[PDB]
C-alpha cells in the first residue's frame, strides 16, 4: 500500500519530497528576522562570556555590542585601535579611520593566542 | 558540574512536542478512516505522457 | 495541449473580492491459497499429458490476486499495530531517560557532586 | 512486514515458470527409439536436461513451503477492522497518557532547570558580595 | 461541473514536470489569475479530493510552484530535466 501518501493528503504534504533533502533548498532562499537576529546574538553572546572567562591588563575591559563584542585601545592616525570580535574561532571586525588597516584587518584574521595579537597590536602602534 | 547538566536536561526534554501532538494525534484521530480511505486507490505507484489528457482536453 | 480556459473564474479579481466556491466532490484467503497452488501444479503436469493450457494458467492463478489483496490492507492494518506502540515508546523512552536524571539529578541535588 | 516478501516469492516463481518451459522444449534426452542423433537434428544429452529440470522441480518445493509458512505466519487474524480500531483506540488513549506524563517531564525538567539555577543565581549573588 | 473534471485531470497533469515546463515556455505563469488559480487548486491535498487522485507528484509541484523563484527557474530547460530524471531515479 502507498499508505505514507493517504497520510499526505490528510497534512495537505507528500512524502517522497522530504527524503531528497539537495534539491528542496537549490529553490528556495531562507529569510531572517530581527528579532532572531537578537535573541541568536544573546544565546551566542552567553558562549562568548564563557570562553572568554577562561581567557591582557588593558583589554580587561570590554563592550558586548549588537552583534559583536568590542575591544578599545587607544592610539593615532585619527583612530583608537578597537576590534570586535564575535564567533577557540572568533570573527572580528576592526574600527578605525584605510588599506593599511585593511592589511592590519588581514593579518589579525590569519592570526586568529589572544595575548599574541594582544602584543602585536600593542607592537606596531609603538 | 551544575551549569553542565542544565543545559543537558533542557537538551533531553523535547519542548514544543504541540506541533507534534497536533500533528501525530490528528493522524491517529480516524485510525479506521485512514485504513479505508487507502484501501481504495490502492497501486498508486506504477510519467504521464498525454494519453490522459487528450482525452479531456478535447 | 492548452492549460485551461476558464481564466476569469478564479482570477486575481475574484479572489480579491472573494474566492470563488469550491468544486462538489465527484482464515479463508488460506484455505483458498493451500487449494488453488496445488491446483495450479496440477495443470503443469496436465498440460504435458495434453494453446489453451498456456492461456489457462494465468485463468486459474487469476484466483490469488482476487484474494490475497483482500488481506493485505490486514497486513498494513496490523503493521498499524506496531508503529503506533511505538509512540508510546518515543515519548516512554524521554521519559525513561529523565527519569534515570530525575534520580541523579534528587542524588545531586542532596550529595555533593 | 511478511506478506511484502511473499508477493516477491510469489512473482519469483512466476518468473521460473516461463524459465522452465524455455528448457525442457528444445533440449530432452536423446532417445535411442529413432536414433535422431545419426543426422541433420541438433544434439543435447540428458544430464543438462535432467539437472536443469530437477532444480526446476525443487525452486517449486521451495517456494511451497515459503507459500504455506508466510500465510500461516500473518499476525492479528481477522477480517474485519472494527476489532482492530477498538485495540488501535486503547493505546492511542495510552499514548494520550504518555503524552500527560510528558507534560509533567517536560516541567520537571523545566522545574529542575529553574529548581538547580536558583541556586546558581543565589551563590551568583553571594559571588557578588565580597567583592564589591 | 466539466472544469470540475479537468481540474481534477490538470492536477494529475501537475504532476508531470514536462507539462508545466511546456507552460513556463509559453509565460502562462506571467497571469496573476494562474497563480490565484493555482491557490484554488490547494483544494485537491485534502483527502475528499484526493481520493480521486492516484498519484503523489501533484501535491508537491503545486506546492514547489507557489514560490516564485521557481517558476522563473522552470523556464530554463536544465532545471526541468534535473527534476524529470529525480522523479525517475526515486522509481
Amino acid at each position: 500500500f502507498a499508505i505514507p501518501y493517504a497520510i499526505d493528503v490528510l497534512t495537505t504534504g507528500s512524502y517522497p519530497r522530504l527524503p531528497t533533502c539537495i534539491r528542496d533548498k537549490i529553490i528556495p532562499p531562507d529569510p531572517i528576522t530581527k528579532i532572531e537576529k537578537q535573541a541568536t546574538l544573546h544565546q551566542l553572546n552567553q558562549i562568548l562570556r564563557h570562553r572568554l572567562v577562561t581567557t591582557p591588563p588593558q583589554l580587561a575591559n570590554l563592550t558586548v555590542a549588537n552583534g559583536r563584542v568590542k575591544f578599545r585601545v587607544e592610539g593615532e592616525f585619527e583612530a583608537t585601535l578597537t576590534v570586535m570580535g564575535d564567533d577557540e574561532i572568533l570573527v572580528e571586525d576592526k574600527e578605525t579611520g584605510s588599506m593599511q588597516i585593511s592589511f592590519i584587518h588581514q593579518l589579525v584574521q590569519s592570526r586568529l593566542p589572544l595575548q599574541d595579537m594582544y602584543n602585536c597590536l600593542h607592537s606596531f602602534c609603538l | 558540574q551544575l551549569q553542565k547538566q542544565l543545559k543537558e536536561a533542557e537538551q533531553i526534554l523535547a519542548t514544543a512536542v504541540y506541533q507534534a501532538k497536533e500533528k501525530l494525534k490528528s493522524i491517529e484521530k480516524s485510525s479506521e478512516e485512514i485504513i479505508k480511505y487507502a484501501h481504495r486507490i490502492s497501486a498508486s505507484n506504477a510519467p504521464y505522457p498525454t494519453d490522459l489528457e487528450m482525452r479531456s482536453g478535447l | 495541449p492548452p492549460p485551461m480556459q476558464y481564466i476569469k473564474e478564479y482570477t486575481d479579481e475574484n479572489i480579491q473580492e472573494g474566492l470563488a466556491p469550491k468544486p462538489p466532490p465527484p482464515f479463508d484467503h488460506k484455505k483458498e491459497l493451500r487449494k488453488l497452488n496445488m491446483s495450479i501444479l496440477i495443470n503443469f503436469l496436465d498440460l504435458l499429458d495434453i494453446e489453451e493450457k498456456l492461456e489457462d494458467l494465468k485463468l486459474l492463478f487469476v484466483h490469488v490476486h482476487h484474494l490475497i489483496n483482500e488481506y493485505r490492507p490486514h497486513q498494513a492494518r496490523e503493521t498499524l499495530r506496531v508503529m503506533m506502540e511505538v509512540q508510546k515508546r518515543q515519548r516512554l523512552e524521554t521519559a525513561e531517560r529523565f527519569q534515570k536524571h530525575l534520580e541523579r539529578v534528587i542524588e545531586m541535588i542532596q550529595n555533593c557532586l | 512486514d511478511r506478506l511484502t516478501q511473499l508477493q516477491d516469492a510469489v512473482n519469483s516463481l512466476a518468473d521460473q515458470f516461463c524459465n522452465a518451459i524455455g528448457v525442457l522444449q528444445q533440449c530432452g534426452p536423446p532417445a535411442s527409439f529413432n536414433n535422431i542423433q545419426t543426422a541433420i537434428n541438433k544434439d543435447q544429452p540428458a544430464n543438462p536436461t535432467e539437472e536443469y529440470a530437477q532444480l526446476f522441480a525443487a525452486l517449486i518445493a521451495r517456494t511451497a513451503k515459503d507459500i504455506d509458512v508466510l500465510i500461516d505466519s500473518l499476525p492479528s487474524e481477522e477480517s474485519t477492522a472494527a476489532l482492530q480500531a477498538a485495540s488501535l483506540y486503547k493505546l492511542e488513549e495510552e499514548n494520550h497518557e504518555a503524552a500527560t506524563c510528558l507534560e509533567d517531564v517536560v516541567y520537571r525538567g523545566d522545574m529542575l532547570l529553574e529548581k538547580i539555577q536558583s541556586a546558581l543565581a543565589d551563590i551568583a549573588q553571594s559571588q557578588l558580595k565580597t567583592r564589591s | 461541473r466539466l472544469r470540475f473534471q479537468l481540474e481534477l485531470e490538470f492536477v494529475q497533469c501537475l504532476a508531470n514536470p514536462n507539462y508545466l515546463n511546456f507552460l513556463a515556455q509559453r509565460g502562462y505563469f506571467k497571469d496573476k489569475a494562474f497563480v490565484n488559480y493555482l491557490k484554488y487548486l490547494l483544494y485537491w491535498k485534502d483527502p475528499e479530493y484526493a481520493k480521486y487522485l492516484k498519484y503523489p507528484q501533484c501535491l508537491h509541484m503545486l506546492e514547489l510552484l507557489q514560490y516564485e523563484h521557481f517558476r522563473k527557474e522552470l523556464v530554463n530547460a536544465q532545471c526541468a530535466k534535473f527534476i524529470d530524471e529525480q522523479q525517475i531515479l526515486h522509481w
